[PDB]
RNA sequence: GUGAACAGCCUCUAGUUGAUAGAAUAAUGUAGAUAAGGGAAGUCGGCAAAAUAGAUCCGUAACUUCGGGAUAAGGAUUGGC
RNA sequence: GCAGUCAAGCGUUCAUAGCGACAUUGCUUUUUGAUUCUUCGAUGUCGGCUCUUCCUAUCAUACCGAAGCAGAAUUCGGUAAGCGUUGGAUUGUUCACCCACUAAUAGGGAACGUGAGCUGGGUUUAGACCGUCGUGAGACAGGUUAGUUUUACCCUACUGAUGAAUGUUACCGCAAUAGUAAUUGAACUUAGUACGAGAGGAACAGUUCAUUCGGAUAAUUGGUUUUUGCGGCUGUCUGAUCA
């Protein structure tokens, strides 16, 4: 059992859990649950929802030490 | 299952009753499937045969290259769109339907297939396999 | 006419009358056979089920597609309390069949016993066991004489016995008593092995062990009354029908010229006792094992207790029997784990395989956290503590 | 040598067998009598190895590489990546590729010297395909086919090439490749070649069902 | 007031707050609805529901009594500062 | 419609492997007839959808016997209905003919089962059109289009529920009786073996799955979502903001 990142939002995804969908381009996608995976029918951006992890990535939103090597 | 395929298959979630459309996935020159009958069915009172993943089933080219219409000819479903569990933990589907041109010994008419091919059909159908692109 | 097109029968002849069972704890019919050669053990025992689970365990069966790869499985951790004994019963064989012909009381039984005898504990002055329970003051020949009955008679034995109600994490106050037979050898043995196991625990490391394959008796969750679509599958009426659509169109035939009882009729469904065979445990654990949901492989730092724990249901700080699959009867509600009557050979069971992975997720909505230090690990800090 | 076996009751051969001249990789789902033939010659000098990658067991599709290097697709678990590790000798480095482009035994039509990849291939992947397998590759596709690996069964002492190639295609292959290339069928009329049966330095196993002049042809071009 | 509008929707003047009530709110109903994948395979018959459906720009065939068919068919936009 | 007996002959050679002339004995009440007994102060008339049970002259599945049964396939028969007998184009269709799956798509009864279960497609009032007949009003199993189908608040039967009386009350059990459930197929091995100069070609045992049915639940995926729980947007009204 090894580590899975979800596709949209970036959370960890354990076994039994979430979704898994392939586009028509072979590349894989997963999603936590349907709030995630709904969110993604609808072509929303994720670096705009804000309690995603690219969104708090992309504006070192809580970055704290992170930052600091 | 049916004649030629080895091996066995898991049950999946059924997602392709009679009368269904199904995408060319195999460059046989047809654009279309038209599904009439699956193999291995049941008999029940007002139940359409429903098909799945890696099936082999029998359906009419209703737009395509003319000398492929007016005729049945089977086939193998490569893609489902619909939600099925494997058994590993996960829920799965693809963006459409498709299959691909197969006569009942279990080998191709077409050349080569495109877009992601589930595996398994893969893994059932060793010709599909053969000639395979994406797997999953 | 006959039936134009003919169609498997909907629903089972045997599961009927639908009704509601006679008591919220469904009997046990059988008992597994009896070989007077092995040491005395119980059959049958007692837990109150408190939800499902997601296991992961590395599949072990040659032959297979998913030989020695990993699988996601469906697990019904049902809660237990130590049992305790109260008291012994035995049972006579006559041309009638098996009879009961005296029983035996313990000394000091838990006031959760005493309550079960009385429909109003605040009004009553718990003068149950008082008259009886004094007959100890003497030498003991009156309960002596009775145990010297049970050896020469009553060739079948059945101990009584009842579950700690305040131990389980649920609101009743009051326990469950039952009648629980024996797979020992020789009748003389049995009560012998009864008196001095009254009054003290029977844990499950005796009872059920690790993957054995067991029954489970409990009672069906009820729905109330039902019609005669959804209580037996029953097709449904095209939509131009006029008054109702949700109904059987034909009851019967002109003759015989009464409903028949196979005719399916809506009615009660649910609160059914229903008996599903050939069960397999996972996990048997103690509640003073520290970190139950930790495996081999995990070697991490939690219980099996999800995050706010079951829903509609406690903590869980007991014993407790992790089974396989789906189970009969609903959440908070006795479950009867009773040995297997047959010996299993399928090549299904004798599976010696452990776990790998336990759900702990939360059960109250989409659990995304194991453990809450994951939880304040992966999000960091918050407005609230520092 | 030649010899003729079928897994279950296919004769794709070459679908359900990786064969290299150093190792070999069968599925676990086949039977004493497809697992003989395999035995009969190789012996004791290489390993016979047991796997099942991506968790099929088209293994002979879903895996190519030569002397220097072996390939996985990312689906596959590191548990049976540790496996072929263990079972396989060390002179082989085992290194992951992340593409989804297709099965890597379609995408890589390769062997000791040369290197055939599917028209989509990416620089990336090019670098890592030529570092990981000691092989410098160039662009072709066998009759304008995608698959190049499905219809090319190839080893370092010749070729099997699409038998409906045209006659220009062929010989230009053969420059580049410095081994001659035959237009042939396998397994009673077959047009999947590189599919269907496999060879390496010492041994080519077929289909059952391979005519008597189609197995004449395959001893010549390999010498065998 | 929005709005093409005596359309729908909300309000000012004016007038009612009237037509048995209370509690849980089982089936079966009457009236509204929503359904993953396929889709008329259902049925004597897509009957009922569904979709487009306002406005601006582009574009529009067979045939004809040359007046029409024709908002045919088919495409692109619509908020706020 | 179904089942026998005799038996000339067919069946290379042989009456009964399988068939079988000329005659002859019966069975069936799902054909159609004939009768007219019940009912014209009136028992709602075709078909289709839904559902239950019963019978077998067994279509498939279980176990066997016989062959002009070497294997495979087939054909004939015995105990047997326990279980299963489908999805569609045309037609209102009973019927029928095709497409396709399947182990198989066997026949039937129960007021030609089933309208206070449904539909009203057809035949069957009244409107109207065409053809033939009639001088005419009108007639035709003719062809076609449009044509309100009502009530259970009773008793029994069935499906579920309560309940007095056998000193009271409570707990744990026994058991008569009644009902009963499982079902079929595919892939691998056996096994290019047995069997035959050749085409072909299995089976018992074992493993992995699946078809139909049944009972239970809800971790997981999906659905519903008056927790209007949260966010967004439109029109209007609280002077504006907030709400």
């Amino acid at each position: 059992m090894k580590v899975e990142i979800d596709s949209f939002s970036g959370a960890k995804i354990y076994p039994g859990r979430g979704t898994l969908f392939v586009r028509g381009d072979s590349k894989i996608f997963r999603f936590q649950n349907s709030k995630s995976a709904s969110l993604f029918k609808q072509r929303k951006n994720p670096r705009r929802i804000a309690w995603t992890v690219l969104f708090r990535k992309h504006h070192k939103k809580g970055i704290t030490e992170e930052v600091a090597k | 299952s049916g004649n030629g395929a080895q091996g066995t298959k898991f049950r999946i979630s059924l997602g392709l009753p009679v009368g269904a459309i199904m995408n060319c996935a195999d460059n046989s020159g047809a654009r279309n499937l038209y599904i009439i009958a699956v193999k291995g069915s049941g008999s029940r009172l007002n139940r359409l045969p429903a098909a799945s993943l890696g099936d082999m089933v029998m359906a009419t080219v209703k737009k395509g290259k003319p000398e492929l219409r007016k005729k049945v000819m089977p086939a193998i479903v490569v893609r489902q769109a619909k939600s099925w569990r494997r058994r590993d933990g996960v829920f799965l589907y693809f963006e459409d339907n498709a299959g691909v041109i197969a006569n009942p010994k279990g080998e191709m008419k077409g050349s080569a297939i495109t877009g992601p091919v589930g595996k398994e059909c893969a893994d059932l159908w060793p010709r599909v396999a053969s000639n395979s692109g994406v797997v999953v | 006419s006959h039936r134009k097109y003919e169609a498997p029968r909907h629903g089972h002849l045997g599961f009927l009358p639908r009704k509601r069972a006679a008591s919220i704890r469904a009997r046990v019919k059988a008992f597994p056979k009896d070989d007077r050669s092995k040491p005395v053990a119980l059959t049958s025992f007692l837990g109150y089920k408190a939800g499902m689970t997601t296991i992961v365990r590395d599949l072990d069966r040659p032959g297979s597609k998913f030989h020695k790869r990993e699988v996601v499985e469906a697990v019904t951790v049902v809660d237990t309390p130590p049992v305790v004994v109260v008291g012994v019963v035995g049972y006579v064989e006559t041309p009638r069949g098996l009879r009961s012909l005296t029983t035996v009381w313990a000394e000091h039984l838990s006031d959760e016993v005493k309550r079960r005898f009385y429909k109003n504990w605040y009004k009553s002055k718990k003068k149950a066991f008082t008259k009886y329970s004094a007959k100890y003051a003497q030498d003991g020949a009156g309960i002596e004489r009775e145990l010297a009955r049970i050896k020469k008679y009553a060739s079948v034995v059945r101990v009584l016995v009842h579950t700690q109600i305040r131990k389980t994490p649920l609101a009743q106050k009051k326990a469950h008593l039952a009648e629980i037979q024996l797979n020992g050898g020789s009748i003389s043995e049995k009560v012998d092995w009864a008196r001095e196991h009254f009054e003290k625990t029977v844990a499950v490391d005796s009872v059920f062990e690790q993957n054995e394959m067991i029954d489970a008796i409990a009672v069906t969750k009820g729905h109330g009354f039902e019609g005669v679509t959804h209580r037996w599958g029953t097709k449904k009426l095209p939509r131009k029908t006029h008054r109702g659509l949700r109904k059987v169109a034909c009851i019967g035939a002109w003759h015989p010229a009464h409903v028949m009882w196979s005719v399916a009729r809506a009615g009660q469904r649910g609160y059914h006792s229903r008996t599903s065979i050939n069960h397999k445990i996972y996990r048997v654990g103690k509640g003073d094992d520290e970190a139950n949901g930790a495996t081999s492989f995990d070697r991490t730092k939690k219980t099996i207790t999800p995050m706010g724990g079951f829903v509609h249901y406690g903590e869980i700080k007991n014993d407790f029997i992790m089974v396989k699959g789906c189970i009969p009867g609903n959440r908070k509600r006795i479950v009867t784990l009773r040995k297997s009557l047959y010996t299993n050979t399928s090549r299904k069971a004798l599976e010696e395989v452990s776990l790998k992975w336990i759900d702990t997720a939360s059960k109250f909505g989409k659990g995304r956290f194991q453990t809450p230090a994951e939880k304040h690990a992966f999000m960091g800090t918050l407005k609230k503590d520092l | 040598m030649a010899t003729r076996t079928q897994f279950e009751n296919s004769n794709e051969i070459g679908v359900f067998s990786k064969l290299t001249n150093t190792y070999c990789l069968v599925a676990v789902g086949g039977s004493e009598n497809f697992y003989s033939a395999f035995e009969a010659e190789l012996g004791d000098a290489i390993p016979i190895v047991h796997t099942t990658i991506a968790g099929t067991r088209i293994i002979g599709r879903m895996t190519a590489g030569n002397r220097r290097g072996l390939l996985v697709p990312t689906q596959t678990t590191d548990q049976e990546l540790q496996h072929l590790r263990n079972s396989l000798p060390d002179s082989v480095k085992i290194q992951r590729v992340e593409e989804r482009l297709s099965a890597l035994g379609n995408v890589i039509c390769c062997n000791d010297y040369v290197a055939l990849v599917h028209p989509d291939i990416d620089r990336e992947t090019e670098e890592l395909i030529s570092d990981v397998l000691g092989v410098e590759v160039f662009r072709q596709t066998i009759s304008g086919n995608i698959l190049v690996g499905s219809y090319c069964s190839l080893s370092n002492q010749g070729g099997l090439v699409h038998p409906q190639t045209s006659v220009q295609d062929q010989e230009e292959l053969s420059s580049l490749l410095q081994v001659p290339l035959v237009a042939g069928t396998v397994n009673r009329g077959s047009s999947v070649v590189g599919a269907g049966m496999v060879v390496n330095d010492y041994l080519a196993v077929t289909g059952l069902d391979t005519t008597a002049p189609e197995l004449s042809v395959i001893e010549s071009i390999f010498r065998l």
